[PDB]
DNA sequence: TACTTACGCCGGTCATTA
DNA sequence: GAAAGTA
RNA sequence: UAAAGACCAG
């Protein structure tokens, strides 16, 4: 019930204003605040003190910290968040890197 | 270098590479349980002189032929010379190694028989000894069990001195002349 | 990038491992041992001392030296040397759980405070999370003050069973500035400042499996890590100097915190070994640590910035860190980037929706790497001789043997016969998809994908009804253009963010582009009723529908 | 804050939409798998009206000199007056766009009937009329089996999910329920005939495109959902040119994100 | 000893050599990058086996560049010398420092100290050879050794051998 | 592991190919061509890589391969081809 | 399920953990005085076989940390005694496409 | 030009995947370090010339690789590390999933 | 029960400096 | 300067 | 070349 009432708070604050916007997005935040069990806020608190990746994390309100408190309790930073790729310079896993791309050599012969 | 079939998570502490001998402690890369290219647990292959002359010889040509079908659109003295054409005709030709093991290999076989080659395998693989050990005893001329338990310390407790000295005999008999 | 072919295999960052770096290893992959805080002149001689940076680390000269290394400036990255403190010293970042490490561990012996013979222990030893379970098994143990030696089993509370033992109370133990004070209690308080080599000893003894049990990790992060040992000095590349020619200075903040550093280290190990006047030794290891930890974190709650003669605060490592403008947030989430063009913008009505039209100076400056393939071997060739200065041209040539011809020099740019292969660095030219945007850039609609159309006059021209999504008028606003430069980079332009398919947006299940100003002021009236047209006219209305089928 | 805190969350291949933990936050992407740019505000008849005219409209009743379908509207007409085995199927659907009206009536309790769903219909027929140029003058050439059964076939081919296990099924069957209400309200035997002359010619291609247009209206794995929902929240904060008195706008959002306790307005409606 | 292990190369292909017969493009790199190699971790690698099948696998577009890498998987016969193999070869060099004898690619160096003492340098003669009371060991004699150790060398391997215990020395 | 590879039927995804892997496959492609590589269609006139691209795309003649990964690691690979184009 | 008054003893709510398998719940008569469930914004839930469970984390390749989680004294989680572990499946009607799947796993 | 924050978040929102990484990379920074396969450190000691590479202290020469990340990285890396923290970077995963 | 802590929207020119 | 989370 | 500051654009 409550995230169904932090939706209609959210979808009225867009509505005071006059202004429209597709459920799907006020959705997905009040969703986000709520799967890991309560109300996670869009916070330096909330959010971004979860399980997500240092790098990640560390790219938003408490950078050091977050690092220091990293190396101590030795951390491991898969590297699946965008965050993660854009700090090392690789393709991130977004759009067109959602997937790989194969030469298939079969088939580069039935083409002749 | 090239990635070989068993992945040892290498976690920081990179230190205890023990002593290579012939206490039967070869590399990490040569244990007895070795991983199929198929993911199978597979026995290390050891190759004695001669058996790993047939096995190259073999490829080798094996690979000539293929190298043909897309060209469409005995003697010792005498071998050192058919070999080394096969060489010049599907090999590097700077694989200096391959010449030279395939010249050693060719001077120190001591059976040169697919024949033969397999009756020394099939009798000395009954032994249970570890594939070092059966390479060594198929290429090492060896006539008292003494001679060979100590050019193959290995040996020692594992086979009785009888036993090793008849697979000895029953060795310089298949022992292919020349 | 990079440059110079190397023989290594190349491959992409899978996962960071997060870690310390104990004492024994900073030694191994140091390169300078690093004693003499000056940092140069061999007796005022212009070089470097094999003291302080460069006994063997990085470089500066563009003088290819460098420990064998050589490759020169761009290409060596850094060389760690090391510093060996005379005395171990707290890490300003870690003091918090130093501090929080002892009052879970007793002192003295080394261990829990709450086996699993205690029952509230085991629920948080329980607990998977690192982090969560060592927070929990601090709010318990931090409470216990005693070193029990026997506890009660978890049958007959009379009969007490056998763990470790050793009594000692436990001090409760506090902050002051950079150090921990407890206060023991038996029989009026008994103070006294725990020592670095104390607490350092105390968890060099804390059990592999206790670590643990409190958030650390065996190989990667031991408690006693948390205490600085051998000190990690970072080379050139991280703290560059500056050289104004060749008699003038010009050392980083950096470089000058750890001559500090050296400074007040030498300064404490030559008293130990000396007239060492006790309690008067003390007052120069405080310094050690003072530098040591400002070096690192310089905004800490007992004030004293340390500040550099001059009133400057001195910028701790931290501090290049620290978000926007800072590292992280202004070196990485975000960048300054290459061929990249901004200007007046101003709209032009004859411009079809997806264009935008560029000002030849800036066509003549940006430019786009082809590659030479016999599909424009032609063209390309014709570009080239054409020069850099005249439009319809290029300014750069570059072969395989990576090295660029510059067209505006190389007595041979009238020459040159290009290579298969071969890369010609020419103008933007009409049609290359570019990527358009004006900040701030709220919008996927705010970046858009456009069709080159070089023309005259200094202003990016725009069509109209592209005005909101950008939300710009021409009162002044800029705009800024990025080139891509590789032939996906562009189809992911041209597939993807094209003005054409972002017209109705997501953002609201509706077009997010329509008419506006003139034509529609206008579409109206020409619609009325009473509005009609003659002939004459009709006819060029007719004509300037770039589609219509002529047919009156 | 928006932005920083859904970054990493994105569609999947399997149309779960997670973060860059694989931890679930929607299990299909807005409750229904469909991309926000291909989809209209439509309206539910069904809904609204009174139990009388929504009889007059989707009711036929072959068993009923003076509620069948006329033989006008049909080419099987008088053949089909009567006809028990075809009213079996007739009453079907009846029944199930009155179960239709209920669920309605219960998931938009207000009444509202403009909703915003994938494929416009209306404009589908629009152009199979004038395409097919349909005189409301001559009789169709469908078969009350040709629309009933069509309609009922297309629906299986609406996709959102291809799981071949029942849970990803009934997943499916979800995530289509509205859309279909919509369907089954506009592709009604009484409607398809009496309303627009759709021939054979023309049902047969009405159909096929609502099936292409939905399918090109499921959203695509790959797109960043995350960072497109912060930005269309967060753009009209921007545009925000700030019993009435209640905390409100940006003040009130930046409340709300906040989670923030002791709120300027506490208000609580009690009926 | 001589073993048959299987590896695995990796090869980055251009992609001009997108062609019809690639793969048979691929097969000819490993070869050159592998016949002929040497490492310590696996040793001499000789020759390459089993060609006809040699694993190629799809190949992933690298991002930036087009080029493909592929994983080839193979199988090969290699040759990893160790201490205490027993070993006879032929001899090829020999000084007043002890003579070079040739087992395979390789290469066992023989110190006159590792030697027994009746066996004597002999300079004198030509070819520079090494008596004893009965033997005489020169360039073409072959001699069987113990290998005392290794030591791996860029694209080789050498090693010290001994032929002072027993069984070892002429044959 | 490549326990990992979904078996080709049991393949679940969708039949068609998403927007990026097309915008994708056709930047891929044209960097491929425009390096020289080989193209498989009949260059009717055309010259720019992105265009060729397009062509092979249209006449399916283009062998690549999309490896799509799902949240768990395991992947299903499809063909340019089977891939229906609507887009 | 033993349903108060006012209060029990701290003395009291201690010894409830004191005789497994079999579970105690404890609830004030106050707060059930109205059922919640019967509320606008309530959405049914239900609770899984450890068979209905297994499948879902199947047929989603989840783990159970990937799973929307709901708080062991969350009040439906009391109403239908949950626990740690088990799984709930709420279905709630939605503007979007009128019937939605949604799982909660247990705290 | 600043491609910033915002600029950066845009690009994520097309799914612009690979344009994005041209902005961060090719466009601007972009460096070619050396990392030892054992430890995740830059200090592989890589003359490319005699081809020697070498990681004394974790001794190597062998197990090496090179990598392509944002020289503002390099950076970033070499600074925890003055903090005495340790970004070890792997070319391979293990932890799964 | 009172004390401690993180933070803040997204290009251009001129002046001065231990 | 305001609001939220520890000794 | 690098800081810190003032003023100013949309
Ligand atoms: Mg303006
Ligand atoms: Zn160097
Ligand atoms: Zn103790
Ligand atoms: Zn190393």
């Amino acid at each position: 019930a409550g995230r169904a009432a932090l939706y209609k708070e959210v979808y009225n604050v867009i509505a005071s204003d006059g202004s429209y916007v597709n459920y799907r997005h006020m959705a997905l935040l009040v969703d986000v605040m709520t799967t890991q069990g309560g109300l996670t806020s869009v916070t330096r608190h909330g959010f971004n003190r979860s399980n997500t990746g240092a790098l990640m994390r560390c790219s938003f309100e408490e950078t050091v910290e977050i690092l220091f408190e990293a190396g101590a309790s030795a951390e491991l930073d898969d590297c699946r968040g965008v965050s993660e790729n854009v700090i090392l310079g690789q393709m991130a896993p977004i759009g067109t890197g959602a997937f790989d791309v194969m030469i298939d050599e079969e088939s580069l012969v039935k083409y002749m | 270098s090239t990635s070989t079939f068993q992945t040892r998570r290498r976690r920081l502490k990179k230190v205890e590479e023990e002593e290579n001998a012939a206490t039967l402690q070869l590399g990490q890369e040569f244990q007895l349980k070795q991983i199929n290219h198929q993911g199978e647990e597979e026995e290390l292959i050891a190759l004695n002189l001669s058996e790993a002359r047939l096995v190259i010889k073999e490829a080798l040509v094996e690979r000539r032929r293929a190298f043909k079908r897309s060209q469409k659109k005995e003697t010792r003295e005498k071998e050192l010379e058919s070999i080394d054409v096969l060489l010049e005709q599907t090999t590097g030709g700077n694989n200096k190694d391959l010449k030279n093991t395939m010249q050693y290999l060719t001077n120190f076989s001591r059976f040169r028989d697919q024949e033969t080659v397999g009756a020394v395998i099939q009798l000395l693989k009954s032994t249970g000894l570890h594939p070092f050990e059966v390479a060594q005893l198929g290429s090492l001329a060896c006539d008292t069990a003494d001679e060979a338990k100590t050019l193959i310390p290995s040996l020692n407790n594992k086979i009785s001195d009888d036993e090793l000295e008849r697979i000895l005999k029953e060795l310089s008999n298949l022992e292919t002349l020349y | 990038v990079g440059q110079q072919y190397s023989s290594a295999p190349l491959r992409t960052v899978k996962e960071v491992q997060f870690g310390l770096f104990s004492p024994e290893e900073v030694r191994a992959i140091s390169v300078a041992k690093i004693r003499f805080p000056e940092t140069m002149d061999e007796t005022q001689t212009r070089a470097k001392i094999g003291g302080l940076n460069d006994p063997r680390l990085g470089s500066i000269d563009r003088n290819l030296k460098c420990q064998t290394c050589q490759e020169g400036m761009n290409e060596c990255p850094g060389h760690f040397g090391h510093i060996d403190l005379a005395k171990p010293v707290f890490h300003v970042g870690f003091i918090a759980k130093i501090k929080k490490v002892c009052e879970c561990v007793c002192m003295h012996c080394g261990k829990l405070l709450l086996d699993e013979h205690n029952e509230l222990m085991r629920q948080a030893l329980a607990i998977k999370d690192s982090k969560k379970r060592f927070a929990a098994i601090w709010t318990l143990c931090k409470t216990k003050m005693v070193c029990e030696t026997d506890v009660p089993s978890e049958d007959d509370p009379t009969q007490l069973v056998s763990r470790g033992g050793c009594g000692n109370t436990q001090p409760t133990i506090r902050k002051d500035g950079l150090k921990l004070v407890g206060s023991w209690k038996k029989d009026e308080p008994e103070l006294r400042v725990l020592s670095t080599e104390e607490i350092l000893n105390i968890f060099k003894h804390i059990s592999v499996k206790d670590f643990t049990s409190l958030g650390f990790n065996e190989v990667f992060s031991r408690p006693e890590w948390m205490i600085l040992t051998c000190l990690p000095v970072p080379p050139p590349p991280v703290r560059p100097s500056i050289s104004f020619n060749e008699s003038q200075r010009g050392e980083d903040d950096l470089t000058f915190k750890l001559a500090d550093i050296l400074k007040a280290n030498i300064s404490l190990e030559t008293l130990e070994h000396n007239g060492a006047p006790h309690h008067a030794i003390e007052e120069a290891e405080s310094l050690l640590q003072f530098h040591v930890a400002t070096y690192m974190d310089n905004d800490i709650a007992g004030q004293p910035q340390a500040l550099q003669k001059s009133g400057r605060p001195v910028k701790s490592i931290r501090a290049r860190l620290k978000g926007k403008e800072g590292r992280i947030r202004g070196n990485l989430m975000g960048k300054r980037v290459d061929f990249s063009a901004r200007t007046v913008i101003s709209g032009d009505p004859n411009l079809e929706l997806d264009q935008v039209g560029v000002p030849k100076s800036i066509a003549k400056t940006l430019t786009y790497p082809e590659v030479v393939t016999p599909y424009n071997i032609d063209r390309l060739t014709q570009l080239v001789r054409n020069g850099p200065n005249e439009h319809p041209g290029a300014k750069y040539v570059i072969r395989d043997s990576g090295d660029r011809i510059d067209l505006r020099y190389s007595k041979r740019a009238g020459d040159i016969q290009l290579q298969y292969g071969w890369k010609v660095e020419r103008h933007i030219m009409d049609n290359d998809p570019v990527l358009f945007n004006r900040q701030p850039s709220l919008h996927k609609m705010s970046m858009m994908a456009h069709r080159v159309k070089v023309i005259p006059y200094s202003t990016f021209r725009l069509n109209l009804s592209v005005t909101s999504p950008y939300n710009a008028d021409f009162d002044g606003d800029e705009m800024n253009l990025h080139v891509p430069q590789s032939e996906e980079t562009r189809a992911e332009l041209s597939q993807l963010c094209a003005v054409p398919l972002q017209i109705v947006s997501p953002q609201s299940n509706k077009p997010c582009m329509g008419i506006v100003q003139d034509t529609l002021c206008g579409i109206r009236k020409l619609t009325l009723r009473d509005t009609f047209i003659e002939l004459d006219q009709v006819l060029n209305m007719l004509y300037w529908v770039p589609d219509w089928d002529g047919v009156i | 804050r928006l932005v920083k805190a859904l970054e990493d969350i994105m569609v999947h291949y399997d149309n779960t939409t997670r973060n860059s933990l694989g931890n679930v936050i929607q299990f299909i992407y807005g409750e229904d798998g469909m991309d926000a740019a291909h989809i209209e505000k439509q309206s539910l008849d069904t809904i609204g009206g009174s139990d009388a005219a929504f009889e007059k409209r989707y009711r036929v009743d072959l068993l009923n000199t003076d509620h069948t379908l006329d033989p006008s509207l049909l080419e099987s007409g008088s053949e089909i007056l009567g006809d028990l085995k075809l009213q079996v199927l007739l009453d079907e659907e009846y029944k199930q766009l009155v179960k239709d009206r209920k669920f309605l009536r219960e998931v938009f309790v207000d009444g509202e009937a403009n909703w915003p769903l994938p494929v416009n219909i209306r404009r589908i027929i629009q152009n199979a009329q004038q395409t097919f140029h349909i005189d409301h003058t001559k009789p169709s050439d469908l078969t009350i089996k040709d629309i009933v059964l069509g309609v009922k076939d297309l629906q299986e081919n609406l996709l959102v999910l291809r799981g071949k296990n029942e849970i990803i099924q009934n997943a499916q069957r979800d995530a289509v329920t509205l859309f279909c209400c919509l369907l089954r309200s506009r592709l009604a035997t009484r409607r398809v005939l009496q309303e627009y002359r759709l021939t054979k010619q023309a049902f047969d291609w009405v159909l096929s495109n609502i099936e292409a247009q939905f399918l090109r209206s499921v959203v695509h794995p790959g797109e960043m959902v995350g960072v497109l929902a912060a930005q269309s929240i967060g753009e009209p904060a921007t545009q925000m040119t700030l019993s009435k008195k209640v905390t409100s706008g940006v003040p009130r959002l930046k409340e709300i994100l906040n989670v923030a306790k002791n709120m300027k307005t506490p208000s609580l409606t009690v009926y | 000893m001589f073993f048959i292990k299987d590896l695995s190369l990796n090869i980055t292909l251009h992609p001009s050599f997108f062609g019809p017969r690639m793969k048979q493009y691929l097969k000819t790199k490993l070869l050159e990058e592998v016949e002929g190699s040497c490492t310590g971790k696996f040793g001499y690698i000789l020759c390459v086996l089993d060609y006809d099948n040699i694993d190629i696998q799809r190949g992933r577009i690298l991002p930036t560049d087009g080029s493909a890498e592929f994983n080839v998987k193979y199988r090969a016969v290699v040759f990893k010398p160790f201490k205490g193999e027993v070993v006879d070869g032929t001899v090829v060099s020999c000084s007043q420092h002890g003579f070079e004898v040739q087992v395979g690619p390789m290469k066992v160096f023989v110190t006159k100290h590792l030697m027994p003492q009746d066996l004597t340098f002999n300079a004198g003669s030509n070819p520079p050879s090494y008596q004893s009371s009965e033997d005489v060991i020169t360039i073409k004699s072959r001699i069987r050794v113990k290998i005392e150790g290794c030591i791996s060398q860029v694209s080789s391997i050498h090693a010290i051998g001994s032929i002072k215990e027993d069984y070892l020395g002429a044959i | 592991l490549k326990e990992k590879a979904i078996p080709k039927d049991q393949r679940a995804t969708t039949p068609y190919m998403t927007k990026y892997e097309r915008a994708r496959i056709l930047g891929t492609r044209a960097l491929q061509i425009s390096m020289n590589a080989p193209v498989f269609v009949d260059l009717e006139g055309e010259t720019d890589p992105l265009r060729i691209a397009m062509k092979e795309l249209a006449e399916k003649k283009i062998p690549l391969v999309i490896r799509r990964y799902l949240p768990d690691g395991s992947f299903e690979d499809w063909s340019v081809e089977e891939l229906i184009v609507d887009l | 399920i033993f349903v108060y008054q006012n209060n029990i003893t701290p003395s009291a709510m201690k010894l409830v953990p004191s005789i497994p398998p079999a579970t105690i719940e404890t609830f004030n008569e106050a707060a059930l005085v109205v059922n919640i469930t019967h509320h606008e914004l309530v959405p049914k839930h239900i609770r899984l076989s450890s068979d209905e469970k297994r499948e879902l984390l199947k047929r989603y390749r989840l783990k159970e940390s990937q799973l929307p989680r709901i708080q062991r004294a969350d009040p439906v989680a009391l109403y239908l005694g949950l626990k740690r572990g088990e799984v709930v499946k709420i279905i709630r009607k939605s503007e979007t496409s009128g019937r939605y799947a949604s799982y909660r796993i247990c705290m | 030009l600043r491609f910033g924050e915002m600029e950066r978040d845009c690009m994520i929102a097309h799914g612009a995947a690979s344009f994005l990484k041209e902005r961060l990379m090719e466009a601007s920074d972009a460096f070619r370090v050396h990392i030892c396969g054992i430890c995740g450190l830059m200090t592989v000691i890589a003359k490319l010339n005699h081809n020697q590479f070498e990681c004394k202290g974790c001794d190597n020469k062998i197990d090496i690789y090179q990598i392509h990340i944002p020289y503002a990285a390099k950076l970033l890396f070499q600074e925890l590390m003055a903090m005495n923290i340790t970004p070890r970077l792997y070319t391979d995963r293990s932890r799964d999933f």
